[PDB]
């Protein structure tokens, strides 16, 4: 089940995007949303401090929404 | 899988749901459209059918992964989104590529965000995109929209607001939205769809358009093609 | 009362001259403005006829204080400045509203002023300005003017300009006249009466479009339209 | 004389190669340029007609130096430029007047240099160039070509290019050539074929209107048209 | 005293405007939140309805924000 | 009568605007003839010193005219 | 010995160019009031009727402006 | 129950001026509420940015119609700007209201511009015999000199898109307050330390000298002290 | 009987350059007149504006190509275009003809620049290998210092739109001398006492150094001292 | 066998950044190189412009992520800079791909610069914590100091479009290398001496003081010496 | 080694561009050159069939010159 | 023949516009190849010197192209 992580994710890209969890469509690309490749760096890095994980700056480009990073990041997790 | 349905005040929402397949064109996708138009037409209280999309491509056309007188479910799909009496607003986040331009192109008004794209990629297929071009000619003129399917042109949210092809631009669609719904809000479906008869009456397309397109895509499809759209997969 | 007719060398003008009522249109001007058009067109030495108008409104449009194959004296008003071997030029110095922006657009051209605005209000008192909309779309092209009835857009002298509602702009419509008069002893009135002949060769109405626009005005008219017509009036 | 031809890799260029005449329109030009888009829609591995000229002047019009259902070349030529399977580039850097107009606008992509200029001087004549407003108006929208000959407006490349006329503009037309010949070789001649028949499927031109067209210019020039012409003669 | 009245309004121009209540600033202008001259008498007939008041359009440019109007309509409250 | 008013008013606006009398059409809006909110109040002030009159620079609002605003002053001054 | 010249010639520009005698300033040059080569050919035409001269329409470009045209002009005369 | 309003965020203080149906006007109270609101932001270390933002149609009608200087004295207001543009701070206006006379230094001291749709500008000063000499170094460092004081000479009015094309705003749209987050997220990628030594530098390489704010007090105090007859004037036409 | 012809209206003087045949050159009998003309206007105590006008196709085509520089010492050139700077009277060229070279300065110096349809601005000087030492400052008061000194490297021409586009024209429109009347009523709204504080203050903010005039007097005086061949190519060229 | 290949034209020498597989960044060698190709133009008497062009999608990509200064020192990126405006040599920048961080100030300090579809303009700087202090100068004299600022601060990418309109480059097209023979042949029409005379005057009339080169050496330098975290974030995203 | 390969990839370019060789610059950016994915492809599809090779058309993206593409061709032929 | 002399003027013309012989379109206006009135008195001074001629600069818009120069200056030249 991805919705743990998703919630754990939408409230840190809210803080970074300076809006309210509430305000983030999870099917939006990144770039739709505002997240520069500098932000997306301290997003994945977050990810990865969280989840015990080293996932590459690339992956948002693979995953490029935050239902699909959810995805990812639950069934790597554990 | 392809479209999920979101109702509002006096709306319902038609948000095409397969990003990470780049929200193609396929028989699910027309039929699942064409029912969400039925059930916003069927409401007495719908006045406005949004059609939203997810992830990096508003809508990739065909997946690449005709009785006389019939029409494609294609051609269908974008006139009843010209005749509604629903007033139809697409909203562009991401790639409207071949066939998804005339979906967005068939909407009453398009709002085009930062990340939309417009692109007929049909002739480097060795197509004519013959279903999509009179929705897109009657927002751009027949000039610009044959000359940017001759050269395959793109447009960004600003190019595409330029040539009349997007009514709106700004830097998310959907942010555009809600002034155009709290604006529709002011008239009501029974003058939304006189406007829109009387648009048919004034700019008509005649009875046999339809099925003529509908052809001219087939043939042009049933050739060469396969190297051709083998090509545009590998150019990605 | 409502219009004051000037010549001069080889033009008439047009004045509507109802300020304090906002040059509203009602069956005493589209009569004086037929019978002004009359005797232009009745003087072989007449080239241009000149509409313009007084005050802060253009025109106003439908004072708010059908036979078959017949139409409502706009619609063959607007016909006849299409039609009609003199140019016809609409000088706008302030607000054109509803039916007043059909009369401007129906004119060969227009110019604005720094205070010039056009607006169909119709859809927000559940109207189709089925009789103005030929004149605004062989202006701006069919999506933007049926977009612009659907969001009752305003365009002041600039953005009439950028969409073809104006064909000149600058800080007084009236300052536009002298070049535009100037250009025009040039050629004459048998060489504007063939072009004009030919743009409506090639740019046809049909001959049912003036009482069909007609009839869709009269029934919405005859609707929950005087509920409408109050709060557009007590919105001013 | 009047036209020299020159092949290229998928291509033919019909050059108009009189500059010290102007590039003026007679039969001797009208033919050599029939008989070169002949030679170029021969070659089945061609699948481009350049249209380019010499000096000053694109094409100064028609040398001021009709059968029941028939049309004069000039006419036919046109209707040849938007009809042909080959794509038809027009490449301006210099002066296209009257019938020039036409010449260019009829090509499916028309690129404009710093020296191109655009005008049609018809109506400063006595005549109605109806031959050329179709291949003008299904570019720039009826508004803009019929209020631009009535004004006898000149385009320069960045006004051509923002109302149609021009599709591409930069500082010369001939550079923008090679982009538009590499874009042209990622799609083929069958495609461009069906575009192009599609075009007229969705934008068609009654059959009457070349006889038409024809008949007025005919009509207008048999006038007082040899003074208006002197006129313009000495005018330059 | 306002703060109710206030509260009903701000809903109600949510509903107008297709936001959620909690969108709105009730400083902000009418002008600045996009509630055009035909809305602003809906919202209006809608403030005389709800308090059974008999207000012209023309108080929207009085009292031209929620806080405003808000104080004004609950003084002229039982 | 209004003429004697409008002729009285005509020369003040042209020397305010830096033309000539002849150049101003009465029935044209003080907006068209470009008579700013600033010059609109020393018009005003030229009409109530002239006439013995005290009317709101608010006056050219109600009646926006060179001729809408010599009916005014001609039924109201004596 | 010009003035007269100047006042036939301004006259006939005024109705040319849809304007007033006194509008006309006979140091403009001819581009900056509007003049094109269609109308210059008609005015020069008008010279030539007036004057019986046989002047080109060159002239203008050699006298641009009313001032010096009709200097031109009246040392031509008798 | 002052005339700013004062709100906490992640790593910014929103200083909000909130006296809408006083059209938001300079005064005493005004000037020293918004300096004491850039203290408290700039006296907590993990502050970074200053927002300045206001109520109702006027972001700032300029000192109200509704001062003796001694040697090297400035008057308030230029400290205030002249903190706009040296706080260690980024400092965003958020304009959707009219910004008139005094309003429009106070927006143009901030290191970036938020225009909104309703968003207009405005030195009115000429037309009450005045020069708008403190807001003047702070529009012409955006506009340059030529289109500050040609729009003052004329008292021209800038909407957002007009204000965006000069230099006087940054960023433009329908509204300012919604243009805010990305800036926001934008300087979060940067801190406090860079911002402070981007300021300092920009003083460093495009100076004003140190008798300027004096100098230019001093011009507005002579030139207010036929002056009561110009703001009757413009309080008739407003 | 004169290069420059004076006209009297309601507060203001009005200096028309009136040799077109001439194309308007700047001479030694130019700039006195135009000198004195402002001496005229200044001395008027209810003169409000200075209008520099002119005739023909040619606004002013600088030096006339059909001198000793004491210390200190600046050429009549600087001295006049400096005046326009800083006389009490707000200064507007009406330009709806060729300003050239010289010209170009001429204008620039007003404080308000009025284009027509026939307007062209050009510096030609690097063509017949001269500096515009004297004209660059106040062009580049209007352009920017990068558009200023590309457009002289380029010999950049520039019509009202463009004019308009960099800040070398104020308005742009079909005639200049209709664009005046609207700028007269507008300045009817302040007084000279405000015109000639706001441009002291302009001088206070914006200065140039004291030797400027000089060293610009300088650096053409030298380089006009192969400049034979290069102006004849230029009158070739014309 | 270096960082520079140079190639002689007629009155040019084109100096072209030549190693596109490490992104033509900057270090000792390339701004060594690119003064002596500086040098080798200078001393050739017949030699009129200098040309400045590169390799790949990377025009420069500043200092390579892949230092003492005495009193009065300054860096060589600031003496190469200022080389490019003081140089008797027109500079031309042709910029076809990436100018990044220092990038920016080797293109902006040329005479003239031409952007292609490819060209974009972006300091990073204030991402890695570092103000690009010897750059702005450069760009500010070009964009105005408002845009050059507020660039920074947002780390504002251009286009060659958007270069153009704010001042950052003088031309703009299809291909920065196709705008240059037009260019050449327009400065063939002035000569070196009057090149040189013109840059003279823009040092004379717009000045950088004696010490902007080493306080802003200085200010890099202390910036540089967390940078670490910084860097290797901006690498990661790249 | 790789200056034979860099003219053959440079004739089949310059027809692919409708351009002379000697109008290549072999370190221009496929991107500046204006070639875009599509004759990417046929471009690829071209170095393949000549060097028997069976490159992914993402290899333009990793040698984004002729010069880089030429050297890299060069590396893997006989 | 004129085809020498269109050789020493095309090679004059490449040096002055910073283009090679081969890309000169002989029948090209001088305008659209980009020769302003400077370098055209210039070329035209380079005509005089290489024929022993004294052609003004007038020239060029007499015979506006390559081509027509060509041919003016070779039946004028021997
Ligand atoms: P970040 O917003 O600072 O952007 C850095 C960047 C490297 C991603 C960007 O500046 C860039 O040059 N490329 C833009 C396109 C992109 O996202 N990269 C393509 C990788 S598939
Ligand atoms: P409603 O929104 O349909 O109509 C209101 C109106 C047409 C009367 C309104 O647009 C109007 O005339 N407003 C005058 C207000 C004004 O000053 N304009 C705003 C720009 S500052
Ligand atoms: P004046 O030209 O200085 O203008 C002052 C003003 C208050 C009239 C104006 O700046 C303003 O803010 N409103 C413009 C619209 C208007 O005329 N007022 C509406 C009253 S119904
Ligand atoms: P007439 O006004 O119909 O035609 C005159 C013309 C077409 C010959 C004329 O436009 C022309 O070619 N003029 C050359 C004049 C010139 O230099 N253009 C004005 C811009 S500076
Ligand atoms: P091809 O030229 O038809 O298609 C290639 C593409 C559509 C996949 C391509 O346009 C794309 O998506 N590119 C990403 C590259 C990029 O960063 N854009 C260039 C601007 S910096
Ligand atoms: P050169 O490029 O410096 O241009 C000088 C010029 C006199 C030719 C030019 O600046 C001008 O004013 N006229 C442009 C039109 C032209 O070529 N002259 C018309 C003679 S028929
Ligand atoms: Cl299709
Ligand atoms: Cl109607
Ligand atoms: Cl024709
Ligand atoms: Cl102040
Ligand atoms: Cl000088
Ligand atoms: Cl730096
Ligand atoms: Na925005
Ligand atoms: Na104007
Ligand atoms: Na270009």
């Amino acid at each position: 089940d991805p919705a743990p992580v998703a919630r754990a994710l939408r409230e840190e890209l809210a803080r970074t995007l300076y809006c309210e969890p509430g305000d983030i469509d999870d099917e939006a690309s990144f770039n739709t949303l505002g997240l520069d490749s500098i932000l997306g760096v301290e997003f994945v890095a977050f990810v990865n401090q969280t989840y015990g994980l080293d996932e590459k700056a690339g992956i948002l480009y693979d995953h490029p929404s935050l239902a699909a990073l959810s995805r990812h990041v639950a069934g790597r997790a554990a | 899988g392809s479209v999920r349905v979101v109702r509002g005040r006096g709306l319902l929402r038609a948000v095409l749901d397969r990003p990470e397949r780049r929200n193609p064109i396929d028989a699910g996708l027309l039929t699942s459209l064409a029912r969400a138009l039925d059930q916003a037409e069927s409401d007495q209280d719908c006045r406005v059918f949004v059609l939203s999309s997810t992830g990096e491509d508003f809508c990739a056309g065909t997946d690449l992964s005709l009785p006389d007188g019939a029409e494609l479910p294609y051609w269908t799909l974008l006139e009843r989104l010209t005749r509604s009496p629903l007033a139809t607003v697409a909203v562009v986040d991401g790639r409207a590529t071949a066939g998804g331009v005339g979906l967005a192109a068939a909407c009453d008004l398009v709002l085009a965000g930062e990340r939309a794209r417009f692109r007929l990629t049909e002739v480097l297929a060795g197509l004519v995109p013959a279903m999509a071009l009179p929705f897109v000619a009657r927002r751009t003129g027949e000039q610009r929209a044959f000359a940017a399917t001759l050269r395959a042109e793109e447009f960004d949210a600003g190019a595409a607001h330029r040539v009349g092809l997007a009514d709106l631009a700004g830097p998310r669609a959907e942010d555009l939205l809600p002034p155009v719904l709290a604006g529709l809000g002011r008239t009501d479906r029974s003058t939304t769809a006189a406007l829109k008869e009387y648009r048919a009456r004034l700019f008509p397309r005649d009875a046999r358009l339809g099925h003529d397109a509908s052809r001219l895509l087939i043939e042009r499809f049933a050739a060469g093609t396969g190297q051709l759209l083998a090509r545009l997969r590998e150019a990605g």
